[PDB]
Formats: C-alpha cells, structure tokens, sequence
C-alpha cells in the first residue's frame, strides 16, 4: 500500500560539514532543490496510498459487546481489548511476519496514519462488514443478521437461500476451521508477506546503496572530504571535490530515479488495494477470481507494515 | 484570539450498531446524490 | 426522483461556482508541467564550474581550446539537465497514464453502461453518469441511489406455515411487531406473505429461528367463492 | 409450471426430450371435483 516516507538533505549528503563542498555544488544551481521536491513528491504520496486503501469508510463503526454472529467467530480478526494497541490476533501475526543513515541527511519521515489508526479504520470495515453487510457502503449502515447476510450473499453468487439454511452448522464450521488455518498458516510458511517483505527489503537496500557510494573515490584521490582540502590549494583541491560531488550528486539522481519508479510499482498497487477494499470488502464481487479463487460471498481486510491483507471467503 | 491549534485527527463520528440476531433496518425513502469525479 | 435530480444538478452548479477546490487534480499536473519547463529554464543560468552561464561571453573571451575546456562543462550539465527533465516527464507520463486509462474504463462501465461495482462509479448504488470535458482532463458526474429514511424492523428467516418453511423468492420478510409481511432489500414496501412471494424447501425443524404465520393463497378464495357458486346451485336445484 | 416457461413446438429445439410436467392447480381442481362428484351423490340420496 505504502513505503517508507524518505527525505534527504542533498547539502548534508554531498558536502557535509565544508562550505567549500556547499560554494562548488552551488555551481549546479537548483539539482538539490529538484531532487527534494521528487522525494516529497513520493513521501507526501504514501499517505494519499494509505488514505485510499484504509480511509474509505467516514464512521468509525463498532461491534456490539455481545455476540450472536449466527455461529461464526470472528474473534480471531476483530480488535482484542487486551492488548497496548488493539489490534486484533491475526494483525499480530502479521506485524511479526514483516522484520523492519542518519549522519549522512538520510531521514525517514513519520506515515500520517499511525499503526493505531489503521487498526481503528480496518475494525471499523471489518464491524460495519459482520453488522451492516454492502449497506454501509452505498449509505448510512443498516443492521442485518448475519446469517440473513449470508443468505443475501449465497443469492449473489446464484445459489438459492436454502442451501444455506439447511446447512448453516456446516457453514459455520467450514468458516471457523478456515480461520484457524490462517492463523496456523502464517506462523509455518516464510513466504507468505513475502511481497511486503521485498518491499522493504528494496527500499532498504537503496539507502545502504546510497550511503555506501559515499565511499567511492569517483577517481579523487580520496573519498574524505578533508583529505583533500588539508593537503591542497583552492585550484588542485577544486578539480578533486568536483569529481566527488559530480558523483555523489549522481548517486542521489540515481536513489530518486529508482525511488520514484518504485514509488509507480507502490501506487499501481495501493489502487488496486483500494478497489478490492471498495468491491471485496465494501461489496460482494461478480469478477471471476478477482477476489481470490471461488465464487466471491466476502471479504475480511487486516492490517500490516507498508500494507494490506484481505481474508477472502469463496463457495467452492 | 485566532491561532495555529494541533491535534490528534478524528477518523469519523464513534458509532455503534444496533445489531441483534432477529433486527434488520429497511430504507422507507431515499435520496438521489449527484456527485463529482475528476481524473487527469 | 426527477425533482431531486434537478436539485442535484443545481448543487453541482453551485458548488462549483461558489468556490475554486474541486478541480486541484487538474491544476496539480497542470502545474508540474508549468514547473518543471519553469526549472528547465533556469537551470540554463548555472555555471556547472564554469568561468559563465552565457554561451557567447565564453566564446567572445577565450580562444577555440581554452574555450573547450569551459564550454564542455556546459554541454555536459545543460545536457543532465535535460535527462532529467526527460526522465521526470516520462515517470510523470506514466501516472497520467495509467489516470487515462482509468478514465476510459469509468467511462466505459459508468457511462455506455451501468455499473454493479461498489463506490466505483461514486458512494452510494449506481444509477447511471454524465460525462463533462475539463481542461486536459475528464469530470464524471455520477448519479446515485441512496437510501435515506431508515425503520428498525423485526426479522427471521423463514416461515412455517404448513409444517413446511417458506422463503422469499425476492426481499425478506419482517414484522411491525404484531404482523409479518415481504418486502424488497432496498426499499421497504411491505406485502402480504402469499404463497407467489415465496417459495418452499424441507420441513420447520431445520431452520435457525423459523417463525409461525399464516401464508396466503390467491387461489383459495377464488375456488371458495366458486364454492359458494356451487353451494346456491345445489340449493336451488333441490327446491323444485 | 412453477418451476418452468413455454414456447413453441418441438421441432426446432435440438435434443429436447419427452415426459410429464405437472401443473399444481390440477389436483387442486381435481380434489374440488370429488368433493363436487360427492355432492351430486348425497343429493340423490333424499
Ligand atoms: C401492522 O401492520 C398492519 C397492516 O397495515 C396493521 O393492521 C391494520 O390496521 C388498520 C387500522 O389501523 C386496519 O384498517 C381497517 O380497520 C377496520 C377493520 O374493520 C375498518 O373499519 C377500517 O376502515 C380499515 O379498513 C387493517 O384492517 C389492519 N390489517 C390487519 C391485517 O389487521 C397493524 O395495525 C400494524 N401494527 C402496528 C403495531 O402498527
Ligand atoms: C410454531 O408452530 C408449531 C405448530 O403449532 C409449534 O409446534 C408445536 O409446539 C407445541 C408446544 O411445544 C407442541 O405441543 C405438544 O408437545 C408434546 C408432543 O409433541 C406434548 O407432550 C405436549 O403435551 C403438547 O401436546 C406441538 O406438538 C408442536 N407441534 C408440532 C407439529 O411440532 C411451535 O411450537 C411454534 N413455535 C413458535 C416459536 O411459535
Ligand atoms: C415423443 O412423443 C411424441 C408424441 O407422441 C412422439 O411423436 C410421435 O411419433 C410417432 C412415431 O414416430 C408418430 O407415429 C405415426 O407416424 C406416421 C405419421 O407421422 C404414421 O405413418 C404412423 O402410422 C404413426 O401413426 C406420431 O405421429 C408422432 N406424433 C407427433 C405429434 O410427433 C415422439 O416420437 C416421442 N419420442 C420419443 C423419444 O418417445
Ligand atoms: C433502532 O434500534 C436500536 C436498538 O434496538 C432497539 O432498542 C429499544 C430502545 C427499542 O427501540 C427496541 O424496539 C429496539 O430493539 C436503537 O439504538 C439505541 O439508540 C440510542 C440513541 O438514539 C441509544 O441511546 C441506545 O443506547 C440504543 N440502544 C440500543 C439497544 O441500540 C436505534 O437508535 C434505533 N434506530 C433508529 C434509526 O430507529
Ligand atoms: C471462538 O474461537 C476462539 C478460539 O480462536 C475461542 O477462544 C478460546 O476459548 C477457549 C475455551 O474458553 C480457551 O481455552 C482459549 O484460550 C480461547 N482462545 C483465545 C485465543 O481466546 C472462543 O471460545 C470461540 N467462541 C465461541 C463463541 O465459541
Ligand atoms: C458436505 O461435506 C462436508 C465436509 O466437507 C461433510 O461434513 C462432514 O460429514 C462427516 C460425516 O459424513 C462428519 O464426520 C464430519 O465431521 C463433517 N464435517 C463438518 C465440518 O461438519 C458433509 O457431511 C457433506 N454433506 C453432504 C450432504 O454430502
Ligand atoms: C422522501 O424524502 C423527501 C425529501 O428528500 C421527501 O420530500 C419532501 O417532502 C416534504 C413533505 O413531507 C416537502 O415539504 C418537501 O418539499 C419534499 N421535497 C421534495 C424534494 O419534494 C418525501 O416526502 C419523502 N417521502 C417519504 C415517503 O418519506
Ligand atoms: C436470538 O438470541 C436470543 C438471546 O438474546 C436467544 O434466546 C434466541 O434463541 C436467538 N435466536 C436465534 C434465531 O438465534
Ligand atoms: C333459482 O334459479 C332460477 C333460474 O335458474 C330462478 O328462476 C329462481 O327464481 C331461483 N330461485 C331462488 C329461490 O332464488
Ligand atoms: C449425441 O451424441 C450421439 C453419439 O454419441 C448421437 O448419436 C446423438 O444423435 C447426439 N444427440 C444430439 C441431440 O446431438
Ligand atoms: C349429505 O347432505 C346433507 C344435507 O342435504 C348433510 O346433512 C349430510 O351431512 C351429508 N352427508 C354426507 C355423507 O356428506
């Protein structure tokens, strides 16, 4: 859904500390300046991404205390009261599964959504969802029992009300022991965030890219800065530092190309989260295997750094 | 008396649901919302 | 319904009459096309090391060597400046893109058609959209059903009437707390529990919450009456 | 007939099939003969 907000101080990254290195890069003029605008461009972004996928509901709905959800628990994926932050026994997995530069102007900004908050917008979804079934979506929510929800889903996907009814125990028990082998799932395989993980992993791996680049010569006789100008006159040590800060500003070119590109890779999917949130979770799907394979009846969103999980329920 | 306030953001109004294993809430009228989309 | 179109409608004009937010979308890319040539032009006003950022009082104050030495510097920093407009505009030509071809879809479901996607043709149920230009763009206006003035009713999923349990073929079924009746899922209008409204399966003892009431059927007294039709032809045939 | 709908004869429909189809106001109608056969009965009798 999101990646982490990264901001650079080109000045501090190219020239740290030397106003000799700040007198040369200005010499480039306004590069420094485009290259924050991109990066903010990108970091202001990552909260729109979020916004659409989480903030698509304006109430922040809750359960009722008791529960009479037609034999179908749902303690496993709503909030848990006895946790720091409540979040619920799935979204802790999840926050597990996923494992998470300062001196050299590298800094990483703040997700304006706080794990707190998205754990509020998706148990708000997930209530309105159990309670309120697409009403919640298309207007204000109107209240349904659930196992009349799920007579009005079995409708959706042309298979008559009955079959439901005349099974309901079964449905349940299908529904309950398909929770719990999430729940089992996620602890065995690695695999399985393994699209958040590369996510992270690739975001990570550029920053310790670009911190390292400040360690190339680029053909100077010294990648220290100080080297150079403590054994040097203002002309040999101007023809040195040009070449460090024609490379360095090259590396952040480089950091900001990948980053924005990766920021499209990021976007592309924020949008479909966003539209399998509307029509997965808000709805129930017609789309053949858009929602996960089966015939669509619902969908349970959780959760996770940078992301989102959907539990999709099909009639198989 | 005007100033820069900051604050914690509200999600949405708090708001429970009268859900009950026998209870269904029905439109008995509605509305016809026009609405603006906008893309590049 | 045409009345609170016309309304609709009228709030559209006046929204955007009244004041200049709606439309940020469009003025954000036009904007960035307008920066970003605004940066390219001025980057021509660098020295990139340079003894000058104009061309001429390069060329007009050194030889054709000691020149090259300058001019080479310039060549090479205008010409990153260019790869990097070049770049930006073609990342950027990518979410326009996709935005485009995004619009063609909306067009294509919310306009030639109608669409059973949720929010995707705007918050409520989908009517139908119209279609506005806009300066390098498109406005969308969706027309949607939304339902307004709920009743808490009483509900249970099935009816037994005959030692058999009934459902809707349609609707579902409610009680006012006294009776029980059928009704449509979006729109309450309540009918009488005929045997037409609904459809059977199986016996009472299977369905969670099953409820007793009589179930109507139209036949019957159009065959009593015919009974009763029956009934004085009898009678006058045995007073002769 | 509930459960079905009607058109044309059966030349045109490619591998169609013959067998009953029932019509619930039949029996319905049948029953209301008997009881109607009844009547006519026990009004020869006085
Ligand atoms: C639940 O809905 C019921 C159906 O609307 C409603 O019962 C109906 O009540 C009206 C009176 O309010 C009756 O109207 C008739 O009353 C007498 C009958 O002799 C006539 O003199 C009148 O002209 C008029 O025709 C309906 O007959 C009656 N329907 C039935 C099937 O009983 C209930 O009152 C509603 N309950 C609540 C709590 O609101
Ligand atoms: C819905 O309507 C049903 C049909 O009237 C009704 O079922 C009937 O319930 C009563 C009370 O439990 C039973 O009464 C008899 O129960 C046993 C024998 O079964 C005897 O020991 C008792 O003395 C008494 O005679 C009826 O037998 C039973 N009828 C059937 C066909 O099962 C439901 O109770 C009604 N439910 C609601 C919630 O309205
Ligand atoms: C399904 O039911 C159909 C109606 O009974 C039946 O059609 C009938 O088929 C027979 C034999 O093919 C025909 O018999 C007559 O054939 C010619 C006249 O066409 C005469 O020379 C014969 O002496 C004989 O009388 C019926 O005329 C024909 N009737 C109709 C309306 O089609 C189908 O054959 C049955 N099919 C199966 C699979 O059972
Ligand atoms: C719809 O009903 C709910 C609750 O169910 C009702 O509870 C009784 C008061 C009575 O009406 C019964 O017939 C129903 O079973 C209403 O929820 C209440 O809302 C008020 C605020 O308006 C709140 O103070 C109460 O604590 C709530 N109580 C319960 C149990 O929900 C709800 O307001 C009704 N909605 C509409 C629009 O009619
Ligand atoms: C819903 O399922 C959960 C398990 O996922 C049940 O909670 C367990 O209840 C047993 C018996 O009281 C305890 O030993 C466990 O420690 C509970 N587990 C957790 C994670 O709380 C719960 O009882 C089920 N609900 C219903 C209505 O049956
Ligand atoms: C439909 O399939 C389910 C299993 O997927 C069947 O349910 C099992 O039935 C056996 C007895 O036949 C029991 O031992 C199991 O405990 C049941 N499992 C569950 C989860 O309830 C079900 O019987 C099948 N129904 C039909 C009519 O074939
Ligand atoms: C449905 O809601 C509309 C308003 O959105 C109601 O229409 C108004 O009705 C009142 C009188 O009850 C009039 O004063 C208004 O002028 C009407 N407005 C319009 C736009 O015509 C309508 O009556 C409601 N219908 C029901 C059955 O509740
Ligand atoms: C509904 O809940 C009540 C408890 O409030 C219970 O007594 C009743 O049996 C339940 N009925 C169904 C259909 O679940
Ligand atoms: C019975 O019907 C006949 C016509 O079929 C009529 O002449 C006669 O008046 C009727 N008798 C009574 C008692 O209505
Ligand atoms: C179906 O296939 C068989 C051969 O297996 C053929 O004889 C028969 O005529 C076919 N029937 C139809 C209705 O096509
Ligand atoms: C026969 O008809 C008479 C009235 O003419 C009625 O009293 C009696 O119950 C009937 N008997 C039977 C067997 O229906």
């Amino acid at each position: 859904v999101s990646m982490t907000k990264t901001s650079v101080d080109c000045t501090m990254y190219i020239c740290g500390d030397s106003t000799e290195c700040s007198n040369l890069l200005l010499q480039y003029g306004s590069f420094c300046t485009q290259l924050n605008r991109a990066l903010t461009g990108i970091a202001v972004e990552q909260d729109k991404n979020t916004q659409e996928v989480f903030a698509q509901v304006k109430q922040i709905y809750k359960t009722p205390p008791i529960k009479d959800f037609g034999g179908f628990n749902f303690s496993q994926i709503l909030p848990d009261p006895s946790k720091p932050s409540k979040r619920s026994f799935i979204e802790d997995l999840l926050f597990n599964k996923v494992t998470l530069q300062k001196f050299n102007g590298l800094t990483v900004l703040p997700p304006l959504l706080t794990d707190e908050m998205i754990a509020q917008y998706t148990s708000a979804l997930l209530a309105g969802t159990i309670t309120s079934g697409w009403t919640f979506g298309a207007g204000a929510a109107l209240q349904i029992p659930f196992a009349m929800q799920m007579a009005y889903r079995f409708n959706g996907i042309g298979v008559t009300q009955n079959v439901l009814y005349e099974n309901q125990k079964l449905i349940a028990n299908q529904f309950n022991s398909a929770i719990g082998k999430i729940q089992d799932s996620l602890s065995s395989t690695a695999s399985a965030l393994g699209k958040l993980q590369d996510v992270v992993n690739q975001n990570a791996q550029a920053l310790n890219t670009l911190v390292k680049q400040l360690s190339s010569n680029f053909g100077a006789i010294s990648s220290v800065l100080n080297d150079i100008l403590s054994r040097l006159d203002k002309v040999e040590a101007e023809v040195q530092i040009d070449r460090l800060i024609t490379g360095r500003l090259q590396s952040l070119q480089t950091y900001v190309t990948q980053q924005l590109i990766r920021a499209a890779e990021i976007r592309a999917s924020a949008n479909l989260a966003a539209i399998k949130m509307s029509e997965c979770v808000l709805g129930q799907s017609k789309r053949v295997d858009f929602c996960g394979k089966g015939y669509h009846l619902m969908s349970f969103p959780q959760s996770a750094p940078h992301g989102v999980v959907f539990l999709h329920v099909t009639y198989v | 008396s005007q100033s820069i306030i900051a604050y914690t953001m509200s999600l949405g109004a708090e708001n429970s649901v009268a859900y009950s294993n026998n209870s269904i809430a029905i439109p008995t009228n509605f509305t016809i919302s026009v609405t603006t989309e906008i893309l590049p | 319904i045409a009345n609170q179109f016309n309304s609709a409608i009228g709030k559209i004009q006046d929204s955007l009459s009244s004041t200049a937010s709606a439309l940020g979308k469009l003025q954000d890319v036009v904007n960035q096309n307008a920066q970003a040539l605004n940066t390219l032009v001025k980057q021509l006003s660098s020295n990139f090391g340079a003894i000058s950022s104009v061309l001429n009082d390069i060329l007009s104050r050194l030889d054709k060597v000691e020149a090259e030495v300058q001019i080479d510097r310039l060549i090479t920093g205008r010409l990153q400046s260019l790869q990097t407009y070049v770049t930006q505009q073609l990342i950027r030509a990518a979410e326009i893109r996709a935005s485009a071809n995004l619009a063609a879809i909306k067009m294509s479901e919310c306009v030639l058609g109608q669409s059973k996607r949720v929010d995707f043709c705007g918050k409520g149920y989908h009517l139908m959209s119209f279609p506005q230009s806009a300066p390098h763009g498109v406005v969308f206006l969706h027309v949607t059903y939304v339902p307004a003035q709920e009743k808490n009713f009483t509900t249970a999923p099935a009816i037994c009437h005959d030692g058999k349990a009934h459902f809707p073929r349609e609707g579902v079924f409610v009680s006012n707390g006294t009776h029980w009746f059928v009704t449509q899922r979006n729109f309450y209008e309540p009918q009488i529990i005929t045997t037409d409204n609904t459809f059977v399966s199986g016996n009472c003892d299977v369905v969670i919450g099953i409820v007793n009431n009589t179930v109507y059927d139209p036949l019957q007294p159009e065959l009593d009456s015919f009974k009763e039709e029956l009934d004085k032809y009898f009678k006058n045939h045995t007073s002769p």
